[PDB]
């Protein structure tokens, strides 16, 4: 019941083209956004969820809109044909958070990160203390082909909640079943 | 225009003869005519001093009514407040955030005229920060009123500082008398605002500035700011600020009166109305109390200008001129007093020319044919009281109530034979002219 | 207290517009609101930002910017109106204040009025607070209470329209 | 100059003043109104201006 | 490719609108906005601009967000209002470009494949149009040098139609010089170009110094139109060229004797007619 | 209360050329849209936007405001920066002046509904084809306060008694029904250093010597045609009838020989060939 506005990244990156996946790594990532967007329109009515894809520089193909169809439509023709930015994506989320329609509706970001993320650590860190102060919730789903719980990543979310950690989640999904139904278990639910 | 003309014919008479005896007709009148009543009511009775406290009480006991009252009350102590000082800014502290405020700072300016107390200007300031359109008018006035001639940095520094920050042009329009009276008789101290003002891109602050040179600059016909003010007005481009530009040259001049004329020669032929009716006023506030009889004849075209308010400021101007003059003075009266009844009963006339003809009655029967307007004093100081009365209703053009600011620039016309403290022994002197 | 012919704009915050940011989860934005000990505290920093949204446009004359005198209230005070977007925290340092307000320690007591430039203040549709430190130099600040004081500026709601005189179909 | 100025913004003042139409007239009807047979419209019952 | 971009008065304001409100509340480098405009054979004529919300982050330059559906909603409210219009390109008031302009450029490609974008400039400048239209060029640069996307420049003018042209006319009715060659208009005009053409020399030496110094890279295009410009020099001081020169002062001069005496001789009767009136009103004044 | 007959109805520079281009737009039709401003006091309006509302088989009626389509321009307006009430609504009126009718009237009074002071405008881009701007502000006179009070506007000064009204207004209520407010052109820098770029003319149009053929020809037509005025002249002046010749002078006044086809001439002349050197010499020194 709490409104919060959800900016998914999507990752098309190169790397998300590689099934480990049953289907394909786009499929498998298509399905989660599917299952995510769903949830977060059913817990409560009112709230909004877009799309950013974190390929070549940054896109924004769905701003923040209360159905679920465009974001999905434009989900289509993703197009994985580039490479990761997560620093750069994950502002681009944060300003297209601020520019929310309702600024009662909490910040909660979803990040598909597919591939590796070539950036320093000082730049997540620094990215995680400025989200901190915001009041902006980033919840990153490691994906596929990784190092395992990538330090740089949970370096990211544990910075992101220190001391008392609610609503902001790292989850590592090993290869295997579809994670579309890894993140109903612990993002969706909590 | 009525109500005011009797203001003035009766002015420091204490003879309200024409209001009780038309009462329905007086209160025929609502809005802001009622304010005006109440003002004029109250000017009446000019240096009526201590009968006036409960004498305002017993005529005027509605917000446009106290705040008549009050805006009346502060016309009778004028510059001469005293304990009315204390008493009005009790009143306005206890105002009811309305035009009552607007009466009440009017009122209150007027009395602690050029006192500059510190207390009176702070509740000034608080009502202008307020920003309530009329309230502010009102406001500015009154801080350019208390701070007469006392160049103030602080207060220059508020006043306009709110004058290029707040909307509400009346507020804008106040604040430029404001600042013109807050550099009265100075004509070099500051210098530095003049050219502030007249480079401001807002036109209200242009004639602010104009304003200041006038007032600054006043008696001594100093040909620099008469330069300043007569390129502004061919070279401006807002059509009010070439009417104060125009009009600044009376309050620049009116110690020369002679070479006055001259200057307006044919500035009252300017293709802009504006022009021509700053052209008149400067003639009627050059030659306040002088029938020079070259202003007159340069009016008397300019009495039939096809524009209105041109006329209407051709016959006040040539009212001012004409006070206290009989028809071997100058051979023009009779005539003036005759165009003005055929304007004022005339139906297809202007009512803007017609407000000017009952002004231009009240002007010239101000006073019983007592008081004369009379810019200079006797010994050839500067009257501040008469130049501060003449600018503020020159400022009618924007507000009515203001008209009765004139009261105050009528000076009585007599010889009092008092010999000793409170003896006025019945000395009977002559004349040489019949 | 409040001034003559002046009201609280309490029932004039939409509580929709109204957003904080570094406000700390145990000491939320609404506590700040209540006329109780409740306060609102900044979790990660003593730099918060306090926004507020009016259902129409509202005039300010005086805000109530009251803190714990333990030296974690408010002492440096930043104001902007009319903010298209949320406000960064870089970004909100570099621009220009509406009117920049440095809180003495009298203001922050329960009964301290702050007052505001009436002036700039005409059609302010929502308000940011942006306090820059507190007296005490604490890693966080608090806001044991706050609220605007003002007047209701009539709007035009189109929302509302509909005809009054006249019957449906005329042209011209 | 300005007698031109004036004359030449005169002629102008007047000149975006609406054409008056021309017609023939019947005869007086009241002192006041004059029967008159505008060009292409019909007959027309008009008042008469003051000079 | 665009030929040329004719930016109406309106787009104008309403980008000085656009920059003074954004600035009014909050402090905002640049404003971005998109250009609606209809298109003739080659010259593109904006004639309308809606705002489009943009925060973009100076530091990082690849930050920028820009509402989709904002535009979308907008350029469907102009339709309804006005079909006429199609969506042609942005601007930004920023003076000048910026590093993330290519991504807003393809994000407007997006939605028009002939994109211009016109830097309305929001300061007052008194020598050159406020307006300067590019657009996105990919090429292969034949001179063996590395290809980007670069932005290729278009010749922009202000134009306007008859009821922007009224509304000009009313509103700089009390700033407008007056229409016709007076002489002083002239030679200030002249004087204007004068100062343009020294202008324009000095920003090319200066950035003839910059290639010199190595601060800029030697285009090797461009220059060489430099070349053409110093080689298009009159070359006065012939002795045809004098001697012809000579031929037209002197003949442009005695129309002016001619001029000069026609004017004395008119003034000489005034004067004489004015005398006479003033002898004749003496002596019958007695 | 009453209405001060010194109330001014800003209107801001993007606004007057957004109503004039959709007024221009819609004829042979009528067009309306709402207006976007402040009602800062008593005596001013300011309008500041002014976004055009669809053209409907309606017209200019109750019915012309869509509300789906104000309410989500407004919202749309509101994130841009543009926070604006609606002060009042505009409506072209093709070929006649500035006056409201009856529909025009129902509308207004629909306006008023919502707030005591939204203005209306009637803009004619028709009439308004020269350096002369046809727009009238106009807002509904309580039919009641006919009789009640008197009129409806208070005159506490005379900024607006500097205007007259139009015997077309008059005709179709004005006084009556409306009363008009005082249009006031709210114009600043930046918007009017901007605007004088419509017409700014190069550096180049100042230093381009002409074209000498045709500069020669027209020297040698304006000094053939100042020659046959010279004979007009000479003919004139050495006749200097005496028949009362302050008469004659008033008698044979046509524009003519002279000094109007004369000394004009000479100016012309004069001016071209002046300003023609001082460029070809300019170029002279300035180009090598």
């Amino acid at each position: 019941m709490v409104l919060e506005s959800t900016m998914v990244c999507v990752d098309n990156s190169e790397y998300m083209r590689n099934g480990d996946f049953l289907p394909t790594r786009l499929q498998a990532q298509q399905d989660a956004v599917n299952i995510v967007c769903h949830s977060k329109t059913r817990s409560n009515p009112e709230n909004n969820v877009g799309l950013i894809t974190l390929a070549n520089d940054c896109e924004v193909l769905t701003t923040l809109t209360p159905d679920t169809g465009r974001i999905l439509s434009k989900l289509h023709t993703v197009q994985p044909k580039g490479k990761i930015t997560f620093c750069t994506g994950i502002r681009v989320a944060h300003l297209a958070l601020k520019h929310r329609q309702g600024k009662n509706h909490k910040m909660r970001i979803i990040a598909f990160v597919g591939s590796p993320v070539e950036d320093n650590e000082k730049d997540l860190v620094k990215l995680a203390k400025r989200l901190k102060k915001e009041k902006v919730n980033v919840d990153i789903i490691n994906f596929g082909e990784e190092e395992v719980n990538t330090e740089k990543l949970t370096a990211f979310v544990n910075t992101l909640n220190g001391k008392d950690g609610t609503g902001s989640h790292l989850v590592t999904v090993p290869p295997g079943p579809s994670l579309a139904d890894a993140l109903i278990s612990s993002p969706i639910l909590a | 225009a009525t109500v005011i003309a009797n203001s003035f014919m009766h002015c420091g008479t204490t003879s309200d003869q024409f209001l009780r005896d038309n009462l329905e007709w007086l209160a025929r009148a609502t809005n802001w005519a009622k304010f005006t009543a109440t003002a004029s009511l109250g000017v009446i009775h000019k240096g009526h001093e201590k009968e006036a406290l409960q004498l305002m009480a017993t005529y005027l006991p509605s917000a446009y009514q106290e705040g008549g009252g009050l805006y009346a009350l502060g016309l009778i102590h004028a510059n001469h407040g005293g304990d009315i000082i204390d008493y009005l800014l009790n009143q306005l502290k206890n105002a009811s955030n309305d035009i009552v405020r607007h009466g009440g700072s009017l009122g209150l300016g007027l009395a602690a005229m050029g006192t500059a107390r510190q207390d009176v200007y702070d509740l000034l300031k608080t009502n202008l920060y307020q920003d309530d359109a009329v309230t502010g008018e009102a406001a500015g006035l009154a801080l350019g009123l208390v701070m007469l001639g006392s160049k103030n940095a602080q207060a220059i520094e508020d006043m306009v500082g709110y004058a290029q920050e707040t909307q509400h042009e009346k507020i804008l329009r106040g604040l430029a008398v404001g600042i013109a009276l807050v550099m009265y008789g100075r004509m070099e101290e500051a210098d530095a605002l003049i050219e502030s003002l007249c480079r401001d891109k807002d036109p209200i602050l242009r004639r602010s500035g104009m304003y200041t040179v006038a007032m600054a600059y006043c008696g001594s016909g100093n040909n620099k700011a008469i330069r300043r003010l007569l390129h502004v007005a061919v070279s401006d481009v807002n059509d009010d600020v070439r009417r104060a530009a125009v009009e600044s040259l009376g309050f620049i001049l009116f110690r020369t009166p002679e070479q006055c004329p001259s200057v307006v020669s044919l500035l009252s032929e300017s293709y802009n109305p504006h022009v021509r009716y700053g052209a008149a006023m400067a003639l009627g506030i050059c030659c306040a109390g002088t029938g020079n009889k070259e202003a007159i004849n340069l009016l008397e075209p300019m009495t039939n200008d096809p524009v209105n308010y041109v006329r209407q400021g051709a016959l006040i101007a040539s009212a001012l001129i004409m006070i206290q003059q009989t028809e071997i003075t100058c051979p023009k009266v009779n005539q003036f007093r005759q165009l003005y009844s055929k304007v004022i009963n005339d139906k297809h006339d202007d009512v803007m020319a017609k407000f000017g003809a009952i002004l231009a009655q009240g002007i010239l029967d101000a006073g019983g044919h007592n008081v004369t307007i009379s810019l200079q004093s006797r010994t050839g100081h500067t009257h501040m009281p008469s130049v501060v009365g003449v600018l503020v209703f020159t400022q009618f053009w924007f507000w009515f109530p203001l008209s009765h600011f004139l009261s105050l620039a009528y000076t009585p016309t007599c010889v009092i034979g008092l010999n000793k403290d409170l003896k006025m022994p019945k000395v009977q002197y002559k004349s040489n002219c019949k | 207290d409040i001034p003559k012919g002046y009201m609280d704009l309490m029932p004039f915050i939409n509580k929709a517009g109204c957003e904080c940011l570094n406000e700390s989860d145990e000491h939320g934005f609404d506590n700040c609101l209540r006329k109780d000990t409740t306060f609102l505290e900044s979790d990660c920093d003593e730099q918060l930002l306090i926004t507020v949204a009016f259902n129409q446009p509202v005039k300010l004359y005086s805000m109530k910017f009251q803190g714990p005198d333990n030296g974690q209230g408010p002492k440096y005070v930043k104001i902007f109106i009319n903010l298209p977007r949320s406000m960064d925290f870089e970004e909100a340092e570099r621009s220009e204040p509406t009117q920049a307000l440095e809180l003495t320690e009298d203001d922050i007591k329960e009964d301290g009025i702050v007052p505001l430039r009436y002036v700039k203040f005409q059609n302010v549709n929502s308000v940011t607070i942006f306090v820059q430190s507190n007296q005490g130099e604490e890693e966080t600040t608090r806001i044991s209470y706050f609220t605007f004081i003002g007047t209701p500026v009539q709007a035009t709601n189109m929302n509302d329209f509909k005809r009054v005189v006249g019957k449906k179909g005329e042209s011209h | 100059l300005n007698a031109k100025v004036r004359l030449l913004r005169e002629e102008l003042q007047l000149l975006q003043e609406q054409g008056s139409y021309v017609g023939e007239v019947v005869r007086a009807m009241d002192k006041k109104k004059v029967l008159v047979k505008v060009h292409p419209e019909g007959k027309f019952v008009v008042d008469v201006d003051k000079n | 490719a665009v030929q040329k971009v004719v930016v109406h008065p309106l787009v104008l304001l309403s980008v000085v609108d656009h920059f003074n409100r954004i600035g009014k509340v909050g402090n905002q480098k640049r404003v971005v906005g998109v250009l609606l405009g209809s298109w003739q054979k080659k010259v593109l004529d904006v004639s309308n601009s809606f705002a489009v919300p943009f925060d973009e982050d100076d530091k990082d330059d690849s930050v920028w967000f820009l509402d989709h559906d904002y535009l979308e909603n907008m350029y469907g409210m102009f339709k309804k209002v006005n079909a006429r219009e199609r969506i042609v390109g942005w601007y930004h008031t920023g003076p000048k470009l910026h590093k993330n302009d290519i991504a807003i450029n393809e994000l407007m490609k997006r939605y028009c494949p002939n994109s211009v974008l016109v830097i309305i400039d929001v300061k007052p400048k008194d020598l050159g149009l406020p307006t300067e239209a590019y657009i996105s060029v990919e090429e292969v640069h034949d001179d063996g040098t590395p290809t980007s996307k670069t932005f290729e420049h278009v010749t922009s003018e202000i134009g306007a139609e008859e009821a922007e042209e009224v509304g000009v006319e009313h509103l700089l009715r009390d700033i407008k010089d007056t229409t016709v060659g007076t002489l002083s208009q002239r030679i200030t005009n002249q004087v204007h170009g004068l100062k343009g053409l020294n202008s324009k020399l000095l920003d090319i030496r200066s950035y003839l110094e910059k290639v010199a110094t190595g601060k800029l890279p030697i285009n090797h295009q461009i220059i060489y139109q430099l070349q053409d410009v110093f080689n298009l020099l009159p070359d006065v001081s012939l002795q045809e060229f004098v001697k012809a020169f000579y031929l037209k002062t002197n003949d442009q001069m005695v129309v002016v004797y001619l001029a000069s005496l026609i004017r004395s001789v008119v003034a000489l009767h005034n004067l004489i007619n004015n005398k006479i009136a003033n002898r004749d009103a003496e002596k019958k004044e007695g | 209360p009453a209405v001060d007959t010194a109330e001014q109805v800003y209107i801001s520079s993007l606004a007057l050329l957004k109503m004039l281009k959709h007024g221009r737009a819609g004829v042979p039709m009528e067009v309306m849209g709402l207006m976007l401003g402040e009602f800062v006091d008593d005596y001013t309006v300011r309008v500041i936007d002014v976004f055009a509302m669809p053209q409907s088989g309606t017209g200019v009626s109750v019915e012309a405001v869509d509300p789906v389509f104000q309410a989500k321009m407004l919202d749309m307006l509101k994130q841009t920066g543009r926070p604006e009430m609606v002060v009042g609504w505009y409506h072209s009126h093709p070929g006649f002046g500035c006056w409201l009718s009856g529909v025009d009237i129902n509308t207004q009074q629909s306006f008023e509904a919502l707030s005591e002071r939204a203005v209306a405008v009637v803009v004619d881009p028709i009439q308004s084809v020269k350096g002369k701007v046809v727009i009238d502000a106009f807002r509904l006179i309580n039919a009641n306060m006919m009789v009640l009070g008197h009129e409806p506007r208070q005159t506490t000064s005379n900024l607006g008694h500097l205007n007259k009204p139009s015997i077309q207004a008059l005709i179709h209520g004005l006084n009556r029904h409306y009363y008009s407010i005082t249009i006031n052109y709210r114009k600043n820098e930046l918007e009017q250093k901007m605007l004088l770029n419509l017409h700014k003319k190069s550096w180049m149009e100042g230093l381009t010597l002409q074209d000498y053929s045709e500069h020669c020809k027209h020297n040698e037509s304006v000094v053939k045609e100042m020659l046959e005025l010279a004979k007009n002249y000479n003919k004139a002046v050495e006749e200097e009838d005496k028949m009362t010749p302050e008469q004659l002078a008033i008698k044979n006044v046509g524009k003519q020989d002279p000094k109007r086809h004369l000394e004009e001439h000479v100016d012309v002349l004069m001016t071209s060939n002046i300003v023609q050197c001082l460029a070809a010499m300019l170029d002279t020194v300035v180009f090598k």
